[PDB]
RNA sequence: CUUGAGUCUCGUAGAGGGGGGUAGAAUUCCAGGUGUAGCGGUGAAAUGCGUAGAGAUCUGGAGGAAUACCGGUGGCGAAGGCGGCCCCCUGGACGAAGACUGACGCUCAGGUGCGAAAGCGUGGGGAGCAAACAGGAUUAGAUACCCUGGUAGUCCACGCCGUAAACGAUGUCGACUUGGAGGUUGUGCCCUUGAGGCGUGGCUUCCGGAGCUAACGCGUUAAGUCGACCGCCUGGGGAGUAC
């Protein structure tokens, strides 16, 4: 996330840009992930579980949507 | 026999020595009835990251249909030769005679 | 919306650095096939090419390193 | 018999997929929903806003015929994509007509450049063009009487992404998105883009030849968090948006709307 | 002491404590300050405010060097990350570059085990 | 795997028509050659278990073929086993 | 005899296996520079490391281990499992047409092999992590959870061990029975007029019909409808223990 302040650019704006860049990188997230050792099994489980959740969100909810709430 | 594709990188202070080296390499290939389908001196080039403390290096591409013994020999030569920093002998299916996109 | 299907390329080239550069991050990382919309078969090839390039110092492993 | 088989291939022959054949007769009007029947499986729920012309009031009663569009079938129940896009093809045909005699003539009136090219509006629609196209020379329509009447002489069109810059006054004078993503780049180039779907965090305005923009929720207005983008703008509407940010790598052009 | 116009601010932002170190462009440290040093302990020093004040302190310390331009290198995850740089800006250096320099391995060493809480 | 040319040669020798290829005897020969080739490999690479599985399978197949030959036509089988030098 | 089974031709994708090289990031240590009082850690602390100059920061070196991004209810493998890049040796799968062989097949008690992790033996290696151990907390106690350290081990070679919720808790092989939405990998035709259109094969994720089921659920990858062979069960404990 290397950044250079442009000529006649505000500080705040620059900071914001930097933040955005960082977010894009996913650096903080990566750091968080590597704080502690995740057993392979655990890693697998999370990934599959997450996937399942995503699938549920996509399809079941869509089905629900077809019918009106009131 | 087997169509290899070689790219080796020479140290930029030895850039005037490069042609001779290339010739030598070619000669060896020829020796075992090996063809050399393309050969492209890319020249001095800025490295994406400084390998062995230096920022530029001299890239040579070379495509060869040769037996594997000769390839092995070439590799050995590269490894011991201190002028050549990196090499990357790399198999290929066909002869691929047409020029590279960075030459064009 | 894959590029390589439309172009109809047989194999992605590590030497074709410019092309690679579209699929690499500002931070050097290889861009996901969700974002680029690259076909799966091609994506792997592209990745491989990028890796090769990195070995040859044609592409950088990362933005920071020097 | 084969009467029906022949009738089927006949009816295949006498329809096409896009909004091309002006076939749907308006068979019920109620504010705010028009509805047609172009020989499809169901009737369209048409907005009223694809059919009022240039000052706000409706133009077509019962029996009237506009084609709509297609290639999308069944979201649960119903049939179409809107006929207003239909209209775009007609506009494209008129723009194309230029090529024949190397001069399309209508009226073009362009007061100012959102992103470096005066805006030209033809009939109901208004389009944005690159900065040169508005004036033949360095004349500049800022000194001209505001929203002046000329025509449009075309300067530049982008051929994939739809941006057309046209020539006001001077009657006498006569893979693919992502490599060179530096055209609308530089900091704040305003664009005219139709929104597609508002994902409760976003709005997804994306027009410029196969890209994706967001204008997510933070700008959108001059209130931050309580906004809910469906209330505040639209669905399917061409708006004020500019880039504010491009990553050509993780294809996320992050546009804005608070400007 | 020799005055220097341009330098780097290294911001080591941990979860527990922020450390700001102003150095010349070559690497040689001029001054430093910490949230733990600024009179904050435990709960307090792991905060943005603490980080900011550390930064301020650091800035104060490198007054004699007469530093106008400054590039910032931000390391680690923490509260003292945005705040610290803001503080620095306030203190009145022209911030030139804002770099992130978190050490991300490319899967190298095994991290320590996960805490059971 | 066995090189194309080698395979062709094998086919020509053992096969009656030379276009045949699927003759039991021919198949056996092909198997046998492959086995022979792989012996060298496996002397070197004793822990290559996965590869060895394939070899084992091939051997089994060959054995089966031999058995089949035996019940059908004994003389031919005998000839084959003389040619290849298969103890059984 | 050719429909099962196999052989040949040309391609295809692949973390399939074995061997040998190499690359970059990061941690640790060593040497040196800059620099000055804290660092570290937690819920909060303390042990611990620090003015014998730590932490921070820059330069150079050593060494080991693992391979960010790609990366996906993606792929390959009989299962166990397999993930940077390159080369060498090597097994399987699938498709396209043909050509050939002509039931050569399926299953399998004993038997033989492969078989995570930990563990064992001998010889190497040892960065990080960490059973044991030590100290600091917490607590009524704390032979734990948390913290600071930390040795076997993890890594390599060659042997042994032969077990795991070794799971889809679902033996293998074959046939037959409504559908939808995908993923992946071929391949035939079609104006590829464009990212497409119409098929046809392989493997695969989810939902659901008939039917089945104690229900939960399974549902063309069956737990449906059948056939072939094998393995196994007969109340709970005692016990997968004793001899």
């Amino acid at each position: 996330p290397v950044i250079k302040v442009r000529e006649n650019e505000p500080f705040d704006v620059a900071l914001r840009r930097f933040k955005r860049s960082c977010e894009k990188a996913g650096v903080l997230a990566e750091v968080r992930r590597r704080e502690f050792y995740e057993k392979p099994t655990t890693e697998r489980k999370r990934a599959k579980a997450s996937a399942v959740k995503r699938h549920a969100k996509k399809l079941a909810r869509e089905n629900a949507r077809r019918t009106r709430l009131y | 026999m087997r169509h290899y594709e070689i790219v080796f990188m020479v140290h930029p202070d030895q850039s005037e020595q490069v042609p001779g080296m290339i010739e030598r390499y070619t000669a060896a290939i020829t020796g075992a009835e090996g063809k050399i389908h393309r050969l492209e001196d890319w020249g001095r080039r800025q490295l994406a990251y400084p390998i062995n403390k230096l920022h530029k290096a001299h890239y040579v591409l070379m495509n060869v249909e040769a037996p594997q013994e000769v390839i092995d020999e070439l590799e050995t030569t590269f490894r011991f030769n201190d002028a050549v920093i990196r090499s990357m002998v790399m198999r290929t299916k066909h002869a691929v005679t047409e020029a590279s996109p960075m030459v064009k | 919306f894959c590029r390589f299907t439309a172009e109809g390329v047989q194999e992605i080239d590590y030497k074709d650095i410019a092309t690679l550069k579209n699929y690499i991050t500002e931070s050097g990382k290889i861009v996901p096939s969700r974002i680029t919309g690259t076909r799966a078969k091609y994506q792997r090839q592209l990745a491989r090419a990028i890796k090769r390039a990195r070995y040859l110092s044609l592409l950088p492993y990362t933005d920071r390193h020097q | 018999e084969s009467f029906a088989q022949l009738f089927e291939e006949s009816l295949k022959e006498i329809e096409t997929r896009p909004g091309s054949i002006v076939r749907g007769v308006v068979v019920a009007i109620d504010k705010d929903v028009v509805l047609v029947d172009a020989g499809l499986k169901s009737e369209s729920a048409i907005p009223a806003e694809q059919f009022k012309n240039a000052q706000g009031e409706l133009e077509i009663q019962v029996g009237d015929e506009v084609d709509v569009a297609l290639d999308a079938v069944e979201d649960g129940f119903g049939e179409t994509l809107l006929s207003r896009e239909k209209a775009k093809r007609h506009e494209a045909w008129i723009t194309l007509e230029k090529a024949y005699e190397d001069a399309e003539t209508v009226t073009g009136v362009i007061n100012g450049k959102v992103k470096g090219g005066f805006t030209v509006e033809l009939n109901g629609i208004r389009a944005f063009l690159p900065g040169s196209l508005v004036d033949v020379r360095p004349v500049r329509d800022t000194l001209h009487l505001e929203g002046k009447e000329l025509e449009f002489k075309v300067i530049k069109l982008d051929q994939k992404r739809n941006n057309v810059v046209v020539s006001r006054r001077a009657v006498i004078e006569s893979e693919d998105p992502w490599v060179a993503i530096a055209k609308r780049y530089p900091e704040g180039t305003k664009l005219t883009g139709r929104v597609t779907n508002l994902t409760d965090y976003g709005c997804f305005v994306e027009i410029e030849e196969g890209v994706e923009g967001l204008v997510h929720v933070s700008e959108m207005d001059w209130t931050n968090k309580n906004i809910h983008p469906s209330k505040v703008v639209n669905v399917g509407d061409v708006v004020e948006v500019m880039v504010l940010d491009i990553d050509e790598e993780r294809r996320r052009i992050s546009l804005g709307l608070k400007q | 002491r020799k005055q220097v116009s341009d330098g780097v601010a290294h911001i080591h932002a941990s979860f527990n404590n922020t450390i700001v170190t102003i150095t010349d462009r070559q690497g040689n440290a001029l001054g430093w300050a910490t949230a733990g040093g600024s009179g904050f302990r435990g709960s307090r020093k792991s905060t943005p405010f603490a980080a900011q004040v550390a930064a301020e302190r650091c800035a104060d310390a490198v007054k004699e060097y007469g530093i106008k331009n400054l590039e910032v290198m931000v390391k680690g995850p923490g509260p003292g990350r945005e705040s610290t740089i803001r503080a620095l800006n306030a203190a009145g250096f022209r911030i030139t570059n804002i770099t992130d320099v978190t050490p991300i391995p490319h899967n190298g060493c095994r991290p320590p085990k996960k805490r059971r809480v | 795997s066995l090189s194309t040319e080698a395979t062709a040669k094998i086919v020509s020798e053992f096969g009656r028509d030379a276009n045949d290829t699927g003759s039991t005897e021919v198949q056996v020969a092909l198997l046998t050659a492959q086995i022979n080739h792989l012996q060298g490999h496996f002397a070197e690479h004793k822990k290559d278990h996965h590869s060895r599985r394939g070899l084992l399978r091939m051997v089994s197949q060959r054995r089966k073929l031999l058995d089949y030959l035996k019940r059908k036509d004994v003389a031919r089988y005998t000839q084959l086993i003389e040619r290849l030098g298969l103890r059984r």
